[PDB]
RNA sequence: AGAGUGGACGGGAGCGGCGGCCCGGA
RNA sequence: CGAAAGCCGCCGUGGCGCAAUGAAGGUGAAGGCCGGCGCGCUCGCCGGCCGAGGUGGGAUCCCGAGGCCUCUCCAGUCCGC
RNA sequence: GUCGGGCCCGGGGGAGGCCACGCGCGCGUCCCCCGAAGAGGGGGACGGCGGAGCGAGCGCACGGGGUCGG
């Protein structure tokens, strides 16, 4: 359960990070990278993440499956994109809203695409 | 400047429970839910009830709960205790209970069951009678154990009944001089 | 005065009306006229000092 | 359902529009007759003394139902008799002014507190003054500013007490509901005097502060707030 | 029995004034209908 | 789109407002 | 690691609790109702049920007269405050 | 006698100020006239009375705590 899962790996867990006024996450499924129940990457029935792409062009998206979920080989679907900016925003918005799959991590999956793709975006002089 | 006291300020009383029980956490920010989003004093009297101690939630008894709810006016009603739920041996007949228990021990839930009755948890309480509807709450007797026999007047003075303090039971141990009339006085 | 405010409530429900039971603590004093009936007001003033004892 | 639905909360908020108006008008009105009645106070007390003059007699007119009072020392090295009559006053803090009626009981504790307080009987500019400008209401236990008929309605409507007019008019004619309409206004925090007092710490007769001075409390109210 | 004495003898039976205007108008229940009329005499034109 | 200071339909029986050659009805 | 951990149950002996009181011999914690009969004697005979008494307060819960509505009326359908 | 009170009790008439007064039709309530019972009718004024949905369209501001398109 999401609820009790919380309650154990609230303040104890190997991806927790307390430093100088502030608390991060580094579990793999955490958009905003912070230490909460809404964004927590590992506790619910349905997650949403974003990464860099293998080679240093497009986003992978990572969704969780529904049914296989005490077998964690099987249980994460990732795709990769790697069209343009307004495409991939337009497409994970899309996947998100028209899935109903837990449409409260849209703006904040928006904010960490566009991050991804600024970085990956070459450095101007 | 102003003339107040500010001695009895900050009010003591429970805010949450003290316990690290991470259940109890859950069904106390669920009622805690309850009672702020609704108007049911059932709600906000059991809310306070998780937050207090155990000395303050004493076991209820398996007996006391059946004159309870022997009571009249109360059939088919759901008994309600924020507490354990012991057996009584003392008592040969169970009749069929709708309960709702913090914790029920194990001869009690199963005399309970066996007669043929139902014995539901807060979170399933709250999916049957989300407003606290066609309940009785109980509680166990709060002042029954031994430090409150210790408690009250001094023992040494009239007319207290005051368990003393002695470290043996016996004619040797505190029932001479101040105990007697032969022996000094008796008051 | 008990058994007083218990027969005039009586009589006050009886008879259709609303009457006053309480006791307040005696109120100021209700604008009047003085009259002087004609006659001027007498003219006070403070005696002279001497030594008796 | 998203006509009937619309027409609906349209015709709600329309009855909810004309409700606010028709106690709009009714309060207009109350403070029109509270006007009316004022002025005839004012002309009545005044044409019974010129009355009494023209007959050759004397008028003496009602001594005042409301007093003004205002704690004047601090809160260093009082009596514990005086304390418990401040606190009952609710004069707390220095320059912390209230509202009283005047009777028996009223007038011998102020006689008890004399030498703290400074007290008087306000006209009706004081009361306007003082409700407008350091009006605030206990609503649950809270300070609250009088900013709202809607919170004067919600305190104090079960009294007829809808507006700060009705709270200004039962203050000043001390109505039946004085003691509900004065508890719920919370004390009068005043600003120092402004020009000074010219002897704190003795009677106003003999050229202080302490005591009752009759009128010219309002001297005082129009420097004080 | 005093309980049927007292039971039979319970069953043994048989201007214009503008401020007031204006108050029972502001009430919330009874003044509906007359701020209806007034609302619909505002804006309603029907002739003579 | 979640919308409730009461909402239900459903025969029951008439209106105000839109569609006339007086017949209406998501 | 582990001098830890696990297990015993015909290993619960024992401790503390479940009963107190008396110096001690010792004794040792449930009532009411309904019927008959003595002498229903301030009370036994048997029988029947019920199960720790009563009063005043008492969080909570239960019933609830009557109210509050819908374009609108006539006869009821549902739940809500 | 009163720039008194009675939502300034009221009614009539003649070359101004004020009002947070202004759909119907029917009912009531009050008033006037013919009144041929002072009946039946011709009218006016008041109402908090009577089954039946809804004005919108721009602005300005002493208006639920500072902005400048200086
Ligand atoms: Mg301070
Ligand atoms: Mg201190
Ligand atoms: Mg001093
Ligand atoms: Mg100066
Ligand atoms: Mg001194
Ligand atoms: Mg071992
Ligand atoms: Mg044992
Ligand atoms: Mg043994
Ligand atoms: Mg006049
Ligand atoms: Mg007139």
């Amino acid at each position: 359960s999401a609820h009790l899962q919380w309650m154990v790996v609230r303040n104890c867990s190997s991806f927790l990070i307390k430093r100088n006024k502030q608390t991060y996450s580094t579990e793999p499924n955490n958009l905003k990278a912070r230490n909460s129940f809404r964004y927590n990457g590992l506790i619910h029935r349905k997650t949403v993440g974003v990464e860099p792409a293998a080679d240093g062009k497009g986003v992978v998206v990572v969704i969780k499956r529904r049914s296989g979920q005490r077998k964690p080989a099987t249980s994460y679907v990732r795709t990769t994109i790697n069209k343009n900016a307004r495409a991939t925003l337009s497409s994970i918005r899309h996947m998100i809203r028209k899935n109903k799959y837990r449409p409260d991590l849209r703006m904040a999956a928006i904010r960490r695409a566009s991050a991804i793709l600024r970085s990956q975006k070459p450095v101007m002089v | 400047g102003v003339d107040i006291r500010h001695n009895k300020d900050r009010k003591v009383r429970r805010k949450e429970p003290k316990s690290q029980d991470i259940y109890l956490r859950l069904l106390v920010k669920l009622y805690r839910f309850l009672a702020r989003r609704t108007n049911s004093t059932f709600n906000q009297v059991v809310l306070k009830r998780l937050f207090m101690s155990r000395t303050n939630r004493p076991p209820l008894s398996l007996s006391r709960m059946i004159r309870k709810m022997k009571l009249p006016g109360r059939e088919n009603k759901t008994a309600v205790v924020v507490g354990t739920i012991t057996d009584d041996v003392r008592v040969q007949e169970v009749p069929k209970l709708k309960v709702c228990a913090l914790r029920v021990t194990s001869r009690a839930r199963s005399r309970i069951l066996r007669a043929g009755g139902k014995i539901l948890t807060f979170d399933q309480l709250a999916l049957d009678s989300p407003k606290g509807c066609g309940t009785v709450l109980l509680s166990g007797p709060r002042k029954g154990r031994e430090v409150y026999r210790h408690f009250g007047k001094a023992p040494g003075t009239p007319h207290s009944h005051t368990k003393p303090y002695v470290r043996s039971k016996g004619r040797k141990f505190e029932r001479a001089r101040g105990r007697r009339a032969s022996r000094g006085y008796k008051n | 005065r008990v058994k007083e405010n218990d027969q005039k409530k009586k009589e006050a429900k009886e008879k259709g009306t609303w009457v006053q039971l309480k006791r307040q603590p005696a109120p100021p004093r209700e604008a009047h006229f003085v009259r002087t009936n004609g006659k001027e007001p007498e003219l006070l003033e403070p005696i002279p000092y001497e030594f008796m004892a | 359902n998203f006509a009937e639905l619309k027409i609906k909360r349209l015709r709600k908020k329309f009855a909810q529009k004309m409700l606010r108006k028709a106690r709009r008008k009714l309060i207009y009105e109350k403070a029109k007759h509270y006007h009316k009645e004022y002025r005839q106070m004012y002309r009545t007390e005044i044409r019974m003394a010129r009355m009494a003059r023209k007959a050759g007699n004397f008028y003496v007119p009602a001594e005042p139902k409301l007093a003004f009072v205002i704690r004047i020392r601090g809160i260093n090295g009082v009596s514990p008799k005086v304390r418990k009559v401040l606190q009952l006053l609710r004069l707390r803090q220095i320059f912390n002014g209230t509202f009283v009626k005047l009777n028996k009981a009223s007038i011998n504790m102020l006689r008890i507190v004399e030498p703290y307080i400074a007290w008087g009987y306000p006209n009706l500019k004081s009361v306007n003054e003082l409700i407008y400008k350091r009006g605030y209401g206990k609503i649950n236990k809270k300070r609250i500013a009088l900013t709202d008929n809607a919170l004067i309605a919600r305190s104090l409507g079960k009294y007829g007490i809808i507006c700060m007019e009705d709270l200004i008019h039962e203050i000043y004619t001390v109505g039946k509901r004085f003691k509900e309409a004065n508890n719920f206004l919370w004390p009068f925090k005043l600003s120092s005097p402004r020009g000074g007092m010219k002897k704190k710490t003795t009677h106003f007769v003999e050229g202080g502060d302490a005591g009752n001075r009759e009128d010219q409390i309002n001297r005082l109210i129009r420097r004080m707030n | 029995k005093a309980m049927s004495a007292r039971a039979e003898a319970i069953k043994a039976l048989v201007v214009s004034r503008k401020l007031d205007r204006l108050a029972y108008i502001a009430h919330p229940k009874l003044g509906k209908r007359a701020r209806a009329r007034i609302a619909k005499g505002l804006r309603l034109c029907r002739p003579k």
